[PDB]
């Protein structure tokens, strides 16, 4: 096509790793990055679907708020670094994978200690989980799932053992959205829309991908206007 | 408040149109320029009044929409049977009360 | 701003939108270009902010910044105490929890 | 008990004002900056 | 379906006549009735294009500020009655139409005193151009476009005759959007967008088309997402 067709938006794309990806998309016509870049935003954030630690098992430990001997952290420290914990699994067959790691003695434990699983990839090995002394026993079963959003640990109350304790569901992929509407200048008019927008994410899915699905919502979503009554 | 109050710039030059046609357009041309103001101190119509007329109602906050009139301007509308100049925000205002209760006027 | 530069881009329409009803106000010298302009509006410790639902700009510059606030403590009473029917004082018989 | 901020709590800066949560909004909507990072809360100037 | 997708967006719809229209869409998730509403009612009044006076020319008359004899209504209050002129043409090739009327005496001018033009109608016959007392000859040529959204008659400053002159822009056959978000109650939980927008319309289009045009648009531009560069 030549002219109004062929003059259209040339969708761009610059992305290192899984975390970052710009995405520019011009010429558009009047007050449309706007128009675009917000919604998708909106949907960016509390739209798309992720994974989180959804519950743990520390071995000897009973409650939260217990410590663990030759362990420096204490169990809510712990597993407050867990939530900062990122995994990826590969297909739906992976709803919820139990990860598991013990170690002892006087070595830190980092989440690439973690025993490898089949389907699943984590992100965040060099994390720091936890600082061993001499005696220092540490046997965990870290529970992880796929949903979506925020859901409090007291939402959900996950049951794998009876010793274990819930933690905070933190599952948006998406860590923050930023989108720029700088004019543009093609041949005739100046009055041009450039809609480029930013998206960070924690690794679990991909700049791409995550934008992929908001627009998708957003289609879905126009098509719901089909039967009137 | 906000919504309804009215702004006033900056008086360099002649604030007259009240009287020429040449201060219709010279003023129009110099506002254009960077020397008149949308909003100056000239007694019958500050160039702001000079530039935009609105037929209905409607239109008023239309350009506002756009970004042609802040609701705060001072512009010209068409009301009911009145030539009012009155501000964006000002009308708007008006409506408020004339939806909330219909009986308008 | 200096990193917004570096990383590709520029000025919104709405931060230039945003701009206009700021000089009218009387925040930015007129005259001077955006960039000038929004680093005027900056030191006065105002930048421009977009609503989030909708998009738009807030018309004039908010000022925005790193504020410490802490949490306060939850008496016995925050407690909302809500009492259908319950004891009643030995002597005086009204109602007693 | 672990208490995570709710709206019935009441918190305050330094310098004295004193007020109660009344909506947790969600980053969705919420005042965002240029650059996409959004602001954590919103307070009233009338208070000042 | 029965559970996540037979729970689906109830579209419900309220029309009176072509110029109001209501519609209902719930239950959405959060924020969404925003995400939705927002969009296409930026559409709704910039992209369904319309049509608007976009010049003038009195025969007698050089500048806009001047008064016709025999002619109660100064130019100013006639080119701004032209503005509140309704046209519809039928078809694409018609881009730019001039209209032309010529009255002459004691006759009151109405819009179905013009020319009747070939893939052109108009919809406001009796809206009220001027009264002409005696001797009153009012002889123009008032153009019509097709574009959309506000346009100053600065910006265009259209030239058919040099004593011609602009008209501002009144695009879309939309006369206002408006939308709400309030809250419903589904069993379960209770948070939950309920968007309704209430769109009103010249009569050109009805409130529905113009919301299905409206949301096509969108979808449209979510397609052109497609080729990465």
């Amino acid at each position: 096509m030549l002219d109004s067709k062929l003059k259209a938006p040339v969708f761009t794309v610059r992305t290192q790793g899984r975390e970052y990806g710009e995405f520019v998309l011009e010429p558009l016509e009047r007050g449309f990055g706007v128009t675009l870049g917000n919604p998708l935003r909106r949907i960016l954030l509390s739209s798309i679907p992720g994974t989180a630690v959804t519950s743990v098992y520390i071995e000897d430990v009973l409650h939260e708020f217990s410590t663990i001997p030759g362990v420096k952290e204490d169990v809510v420290e712990i597993i407050l670094n867990l939530k900062e914990l990122v995994v990826r699994f590969l297909n739906p067959s992976l709803q919820t994978v139990t990860l598991l790691l013990k170690a002892e003695g006087p070595k830190e434990v980092k989440a690439r200690d973690f025993l490898p699983v089949a389907d699943v990839e984590i992100m965040n090995p060099d994390l720091h989980i936890a600082t061993l002394e001499e005696g220092g026993r540490l046997n965990m079963e870290v529970r992880v799932d796929r949903g979506v959003g925020y859901v409090p640990a007291e939402k959900h109350g996950i049951k794998d053992r009876i010793n274990a304790i819930p933690v905070d569901a933190v599952f948006s992929p998406v860590r923050r959205v930023a989108f720029q509407v700088e004019d543009t200048r093609l041949g005739q008019r100046t009055d041009l829309d450039k809609l480029t927008l930013r998206i960070w994410t924690d690794g679990s899915v991909t700049p791409l991908e995550a934008l992929n699905q908001a627009v998708e919502i957003l289609r879905e979503h126009l098509t719901y206007f089909s039967n009137p009554q | 408040y906000y919504i309804t109050q009215v702004r006033k710039e900056k008086k360099g030059a002649g604030l007259e149109f009240a009287t020429p046609e040449e201060a219709l357009a010279a003023h129009e041309r110099g506002e254009v320029a960077l020397n008149a103001p949308i909003k100056v101190a000239g007694r019958e119509t500050s160039v702001g009044r000079l530039k935009y007329v609105f037929a209905n109602p409607d239109e008023a906050l239309l350009a506002v929409a756009h970004g042609i009139v802040d609701l705060q301007d001072v512009v010209t509308v068409r009301y009911m049977g009145k030539r009012l100049e009155t501000s964006p925000g000002r009308i708007l205002f008006a409506r408020i009360v004339a939806e909330a209760v219909e009986d308008e006027k | 701003f200096g990193k917004r530069k570096g990383e590709g881009f520029g000025v919104d329409k709405r931060e230039v939108e945003v701009l206009r009803r700021a000089e009218k106000l009387g925040l930015v010298t007129p005259g001077k270009t955006p960039e000038e302009q929004l680093k005027e509006l900056f030191l006065q410790g105002k930048v421009v902010l977009y609503d989030g639902r909708t998009g738009e700009p807030i018309e004039g510059p908010i000022v925005v910044g790193q504020m410490f606030i802490m949490k306060l403590y939850h008496m016995v009473e925050d407690k909302m105490h809500a009492r259908s029917t319950g004891p009643y004082s030995l002597i005086t018989q009204q109602p007693l929890g | 008990q672990k208490r995570k901020l709710q709206v019935g709590d009441k918190l305050a800066n330094r310098h004295g004002n004193k007020g109660v949560v009344a909506k947790i909004l969600p980053v969705e909507d919420m005042p965002h900056l240029p650059d996409g990072t959004p602001v954590d809360v919103i307070l009233n100037p009338l208070g000042v």
